[PDB]
């Protein structure tokens, strides 16, 4: 999830916008 | 700014402000 790969480990650009709708 | 680590509201503040007008989904469960 989002949390894992953004708030555990470092984020990026891409993995935000797959969140965009 | 984004390659970092973003929790909480910080993560979500994020995605307000890169997703724009198009919004976005924030789900930390699944």
């Amino acid at each position: 999830g989002i949390v894992e790969q953004c708030c555990t480990s470092v984020c990026s650009l891409y993995q935000l916008e797959n969140y965009c709708n | 700014f984004v390659n970092q680590h973003l929790c909480g509201s910080h993560l979500v503040e994020a995605l307000y402000l890169v997703c724009g007008e198009r919004g976005f989904f924030y789900t930390p469960k699944a």
